[PDB]
């Protein structure tokens, strides 16, 4: 007769009339994700616009019921949730026009055009090409042009329709109650109605500025290590002091600075303890990789799944005659359906990734008891923090030789450790200053604080100073260089790598502390214990119900992020580090400018 | 799936009607404030145990 139990009705109805769509909607893409033919497109395209406007109009009429009338935080969690998602709060000729203009910009992105130097026959494209070319190869000349090139390709092509669509954007941020599509995005880490667990919108930069300048110090000592590699390994194009070529290091982008791992080897006469060589002694497959990983998710303390993942996977080539985009995906169906879209190999890295999709399956099979607008999980770090903890705490040694796949012969030695932390390290600390600058850059472009005419200089200018690298080529107001990344011009928050981090760390030391294990946490074994799988089981089965802050205090004990375990798992590296820069200034000096 | 008073033991009730969860009559179509009972299940091969 209340409010109350009207919205309780509503929604009741509303998860079970939404939940075949759905289930039909994703059908239809994964049937299209493994045989592509232009029906399958079309199936596709019919299932999404009858989910999208099933959505749109549950939205329309979910406008009822105001909040301050419903007690009931769950509901109001659902509510909100159904209300945000699906909204259409604008004027016409914009909606379309946007829709347009956001699928000629994922277009052009698919298909870049550099065409070699002036070479008619060949037109590479962003497929194993220029960068493959990118990944490894020593020639100042082909990756400065290269460089140059593909910028010059989606720079006046993408520069003009940027401004316009920040403009929609940001007009449309205005028209609901909001204050910028910054505010829109960092909206997501928010909590109300209760206290001592309630988290703005504001805080979220401090923490992360608060974090960043703790973090520094070991990046500045990396960055003076791998300058001085670079210095032995290039010749008269190092400054002594100063910044780092762009093109020089790691990908296209520089985002992972992973390929840099052979010309920077601490000391590396050692055999590498990767396994791939022993892999055909016992002609592993595909197969046996898999119900490997479900073992060890079973000895950790959690049940394996069901035979129709086994029926439904795709965990194979299909060969010549089918047509399947391959790409590893972890497909969460409903109605208690799961299946792993991925190709194999028969390597190692496949081996990490096996147990790195196996966890997102367990997270999604974890909290499959929720209503369905709370199935998600909590902040969008969470689902790949758990992913990410499993694959470190799955490619020790002493795993491996507790397997059996490393020969119980390969002793330990100080220089193995520093390898792969150096090796870790690589990847793991390189890309939160590109993440935190690119991320302030589009905060301040969304919040209008940097003038359109002072575009191009300023974006420079943090590069040249946060991160330690200088343009080789001077760039002027017709470019646009945050524009060839992939997430960029997609629509994508980025700010969710910074965050799956350092939760990762914080999860690894606690859960390395409920089974007791002694020495550095960098080796950790958590493949036994089953109060650690407690543990992660007692957050799981939660999604959307509560705050992430009380999540965060069941698994660790803490109140938000901290970057303290990280520190804990680098110290070695840390003390090796600035036990070798005995004679190298560490810093960079900005003014140097190589291309005068 | 949506009906008041819980059934009596060993009694059925086929009475297809419409909803009266609100505080308004309703008369034929549902539409707001207003619903329909009996919905139905689904079935495919591909479901979960
Ligand atoms: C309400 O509306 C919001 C926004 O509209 C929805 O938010 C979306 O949530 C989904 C679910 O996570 C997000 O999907 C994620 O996309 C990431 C980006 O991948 C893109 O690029 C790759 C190539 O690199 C493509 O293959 C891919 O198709 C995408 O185009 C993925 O990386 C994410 O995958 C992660 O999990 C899988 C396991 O499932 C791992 O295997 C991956 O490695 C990865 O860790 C994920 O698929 C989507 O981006 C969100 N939208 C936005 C705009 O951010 C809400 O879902 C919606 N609420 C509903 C529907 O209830
Ligand atoms: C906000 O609304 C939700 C939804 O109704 C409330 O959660 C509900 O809580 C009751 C218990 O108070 C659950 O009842 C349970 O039913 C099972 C049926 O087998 C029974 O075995 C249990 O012993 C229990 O009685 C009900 O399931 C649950 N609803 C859902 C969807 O899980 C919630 O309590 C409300 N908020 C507050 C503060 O009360
Ligand atoms: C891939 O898609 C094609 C095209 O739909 C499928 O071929 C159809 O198969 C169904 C039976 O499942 C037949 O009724 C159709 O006549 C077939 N059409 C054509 C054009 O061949 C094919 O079976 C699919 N392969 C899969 C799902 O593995
Ligand atoms: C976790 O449990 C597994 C299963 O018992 C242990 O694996 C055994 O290791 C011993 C030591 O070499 C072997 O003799 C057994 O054959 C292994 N069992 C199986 C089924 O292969 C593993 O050592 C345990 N890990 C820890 C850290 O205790
Ligand atoms: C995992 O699979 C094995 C083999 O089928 C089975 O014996 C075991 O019970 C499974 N684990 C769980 C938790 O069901
Ligand atoms: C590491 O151990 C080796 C001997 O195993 C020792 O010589 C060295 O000083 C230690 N410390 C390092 C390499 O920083």
């Amino acid at each position: 007769s209340t409010i109350e139990e009207q919205a309780k009705t509503f929604l009741d109805k509303f998860n079970h009339e939404a939940e075949d769509l759905f289930y039909q909607s994703s059908l239809a893409s994964w049937n299209y994700n493994t045989n592509i033919t232009e029906e399958n497109v079309q199936n596709m395209n019919n299932a999404g616009d009858k989910w999208s406007a099933f959505l749109k109009e549950q939205s329309t009429l979910a406008q009822m019921y105001p909040l301050q009338e419903i007690q009931n935080l769950t509901v109001k969690l659902q509510l909100q949730a159904l209300q945000q998602n699906g909204s259409s709060v604008l004027s016409e000729d914009k909606s379309k026009r946007l829709n347009t203009i956001l699928n000629t910009m994922s277009t052009i992105y698919s298909t870049g055009k550099v065409c070699n130097p002036d070479n008619p026959q060949e037109c590479l494209l962003l497929e194993p090409g220029l960068n493959e070319i990118m990944a490894n190869s020593l020639d100042y000349n082909e990756r400065l042009w290269a460089w140059e090139s593909w910028r010059s390709e989606v720079g006046k092509q993408l520069r003009p329709l940027y401004e316009e669509y920040v403009v929609l954007k940001n007009e449309m941020a205005r028209a609901n109650h909001y204050e910028d599509y910054g505010d829109y995005w960092r909206g997501d880490y928010e909590v109300n109605g209760v206290d001592g667990y309630d988290y703005s919108r504001g805080q979220l930069i401090e923490d992360v500025e608060h974090t960043f300048e703790e973090i520094k110090p070991l990046y500045e000592h990396l960055h003076a290590y791998v300058r001085a590699k670079l210095m032995n390994a290039y010749p008269s194009y190092i400054s002594p002091i100063g910044c780092l070529p762009a093109h020089l290091l790691g990908d296209m982008w520089g985002r992972f600075w992973t390929n840099l791992y052979s010309l920077t080897v601490p000391f590396g006469q050692k055999p590498n303890i990767d396994v791939t060589d022993a892999m055909v002694d016992q002609a592993w497959d595909a197969q046996r990789i898999f119900k490997e990983a479900e073992k060890f998710f079973v000895s950790v303390g959690l049940p394996n799944m069901t035979q129709g993942f086994w029926e439904n996977s795709m965990l194979t080539d299909p060969g010549n005659v089918q047509k399947a985009v391959c790409h590893p995906t972890a497909w969460d169906l409903g109605k208690g359906d799961f299946r792993i879209l991925m190709c194999t190999k028969v390597t190692m890295d496949d081996f990490l990734t096996a147990h790195h999709e196996m966890g997102h399956i367990q997270y999604d099979m974890a909290y499959a008891a929720q209503p369905f607008l709370l199935r998600n999980g909590a902040n969008e770090g969470f689902h790949e923090a758990v992913g990410e903890i499993m694959s470190l705490s799955a490619a020790t040694p002493k795993h491996l030789k507790s397997i059996g796949l490393l020969s119980p012969d390969f002793q330990e030695d100080n220089e193995t450790e520093i390898n792969f932390l150096l090796k870790q390290a690589l990847t793991i600390v390189g890309t939160l200053p590109f993440t935190y600058m690119l991320e302030k850059w589009r905060w301040m472009v969304f919040k209008g604080e940097i003038p359109k005419d002072q575009w191009m200089k300023k974006w420079w200018e943090m590069k040249r100073e946060i991160v330690g690298v200088v343009e080789p080529v001077p760039h002027d107001e017709t470019y646009c260089d945050p524009a060839s990344l992939f997430h960029v011009s997609n629509d994508y928050s980025f700010i969710r790598y910074y965050t799956r981090t350092l939760y990762q760390f914080q999860f690894q030391e606690a859960l390395c502390q409920a089974a007791k294990h002694e020495g550095p946490l960098h080796k950790c074994d958590i493949s036994n214990s089953t109060e650690a799988g407690q543990k992660l089981f007692n957050m799981l089965r939660l999604g959307k119900s509560e705050p992430w802050t009380l999540a965060l205090e069941n698994v660790v004990g803490a109140k938000n992020m901290n970057v303290r375990p990280l520190l804990n798992y680098f110290e070695p590296l840390f003390t090796w580090l600035k036990d070798q820069n005995k004679n190298s200034f560490v810093g960079w000096s900005t003014d140097w400018s190589p291309y005068a | 799936l949506l009906r008041k008073s819980k059934l009596k033991p060993f009694e059925r009730d086929i009475s297809t009607e419409i909803y009266q969860a609100g505080n308004k009559p309703c008369n034929g179509v549902a539409g707001p404030n207003c619903y329909s009972p009996l919905q139905s299940y689904g079935f495919r091969p591909t479901y979960g145990v």
